């Protein structure tokens, strides 16, 4: 005799995509923070890419 | 008589020394795209810039 049985299988596919910024997240509205990040250079443009 | 205001430009140089073309940063979305992608020719696609 033979019988048929079912089995579940769950694999994740993708997560929610998240994007951040250095201009707003690091400093709220102060232009001095922008001045220090611009004199220091590009540190998180590669992170954005 | 003209007026001058401070912003950033992007310039493309040549081996002879003389500049042959230039583009600004804030006049059009295409100009902002060229300013942020560090390139003149822009391929088709989605670009998160600012
Ligand atoms: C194989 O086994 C299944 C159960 O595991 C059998 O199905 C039942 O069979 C009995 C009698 O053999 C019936 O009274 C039940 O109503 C059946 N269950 C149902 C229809 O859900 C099946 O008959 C067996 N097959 C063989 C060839 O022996």
């Amino acid at each position: 005799n033979f019988t048929i049985s079912v089995t579940t299988e769950i694999l994740p596919v993708s997560m929610t995509k998240t994007s951040v910024d250095c201009t707003m997240y690091i400093c709220g509205d102060s232009t001095e923070c922008s001045n220090l990040l611009l004199q220091y250079g590009s540190f998180c443009t590669q992170l954005k890419r | 008589v003209g007026y001058l205001q401070p912003r950033t430009f992007l310039l493309k140089y040549n081996e002879n020394g003389t500049i042959t073309d230039a583009v600004d940063c804030a006049l059009d979305p295409l100009s902002e795209t060229k300013c942020t992608l560090k390139s003149f020719t822009v391929e088709k696609g989605i670009y998160q810039t600012s």
